């Protein structure tokens, strides 16, 4: 839907990038996150990732992919991505991925702040 | 007794949700768990964006074409696909294993279709093109 | 951008078949209204398909092809069924072949109100072929 | 296997009122087709009421419906009177022109005042 099926929501807290998603990450939306974010990286010194998936109604394997390329983004620059609110659908794809022994989980935002030191 | 769908569309990326939401709607029929639902929703996902980056390359005048055969309270589903294909098949069948890393591909499809069905045949001859059939 | 949608002549199909194929117009943006028809017609043509094309027998196929292009929707209903015999008495406001099951006779009058064409092909014992276009 | 229309029948002395809600197409209006002749076969009714109000979708089968039901009715001497018609649906009664043979009320006590009802 031209972000309907996907809506993306950004804040940079000092040097953290917090990205919201409500909707479905496919191929056809990951690739628009995967644009607004890198563009995001480009204009600012980001040095954490925040992903809220509180409202993410679906994933794919091109929701993993998309979040890996971020995370060796962020790797590079010694930092770190959470990812929070995480529905059990998608859980169950950070367990096969084994993308967890590289990405960070919390419950809400606020732990995952907590997590970077930001509060 | 069976009831049987077939659909078929342009390889473009905005027909992908599209077709998994009609595949899952069809599906809807044998009264599954939002669980069952979501597993098959994402394999159509998987084996569809397969068939769209793996044969057309991202090219739309290739076409996907979904069949979902239920009988018997079993959903059988096929991919096809009338683009390049797989010349090793098998090694492609290896976790992880991906020909598109410009294009962050992972390596997940094929193993998160097998662990969403309980089968996955994938058929293929190079330049002819691709089938995967999933069972459930 | 085009989709094809085939299915087994089953009335418990109907539903699925017209709610998909206002799911694919919906990337025209069209209003609830423009929608409204479509949906109806594909009920109207389907229904002809399944009750008219194969008697209701389930092993029938029903399919259905949505070509879009530049802003026009290009819709098409075909059935390997039993065919139309005189197309030009069908055509006729009020005719119908299945009283017996309360048809009343509207069909094509309404999909021709509702789509800017209406071209409707057959030949007996092969099947037959409508084309709509909005 | 119904979840597609939902109906609800009452039946108000000898008058049927029968209010719909979701899709009124082939496979639907058969169902509907099915317990509305059940019920005249056990019950000497000669009014039907048809609430249109929460109703989604009709089609050709809608009418088919409505007008074998009429003519049941005719045949006592009775009204069918539908309510609460929204314009999707008035549109189609135009066409068919069933309107000629079907009167139109505001909505179900309107609908029984013409029934002499209320
Ligand atoms: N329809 C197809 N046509 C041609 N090659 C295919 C097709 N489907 C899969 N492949 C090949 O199989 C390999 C693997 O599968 P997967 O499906 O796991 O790959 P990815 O697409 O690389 O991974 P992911 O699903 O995580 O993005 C691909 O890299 C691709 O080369
Ligand atoms: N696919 C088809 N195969 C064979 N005959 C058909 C087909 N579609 C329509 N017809 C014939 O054309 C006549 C016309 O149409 P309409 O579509 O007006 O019919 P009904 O189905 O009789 O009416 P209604 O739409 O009110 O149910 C039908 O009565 C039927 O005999
Ligand atoms: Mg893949
Ligand atoms: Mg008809």
């Amino acid at each position: 839907g031209s972000h309907m099926s996907l809506a993306i929501d950004l804040e940079v807290k000092q040097d953290v990038l917090i990205v919201r998603l409500s909707g479905e990450l496919d191929h056809h939306t990951a690739e628009e996150l995967r644009e607004q974010v890198t563009d995001v990286l480009e204009n600012r010194a980001i040095r954490h990732i925040v992903l809220n998936l509180g409202q993410l109604t679906f994933m794919d394997a091109s929701g993993l992919g998309v979040i890996l390329g971020r995370y060796k983004q962020i790797k590079n620059v010694g930092g770190q991505m959470v990812v929070c609110a995480v529905s059990p659908a998608v859980k169950r794809l950070f367990d096969m991925s084994g993308l967890f022994k590289i990405i960070r989980v919390e419950a809400d935002e606020q732990f995952a702040l907590q997590a970077l030191g930001v509060a | 007794m069976r009831n049987e769908m077939h659909l078929q569309f342009s390889a473009r990326s905005e027909n992908e949700s599209f077709a998994r939401v009609t595949v899952a709607a069809f599906v809807a029929q044998l009264d599954p768990t939002m669980d069952e639902l979501t597993e098959i929703k994402t394999v159509v996902s998987e084996a569809v964006t397969n068939a769209i980056i793996h044969g057309y390359n991202n090219d739309p005048n290739g076409i996907v074409s979904i069949s979902v055969i239920i009988e018997d309270g079993v959903v059988h589903l096929t991919v096809r696909d009338e683009g390049v294909g797989i010349p090793d098949i098998e090694e492609a069948r290896q976790p992880l294993f991906t020909t598109k890393p410009e294009l962050e591909r992972s390596g997940m499809g094929f193993t998160i279709m097998e662990n969403f069905m309980d089968e996955v045949i994938v058929e293929s001859e190079v330049n002819k093109g691709t089938t995967v059939y999933l069972k459930k």
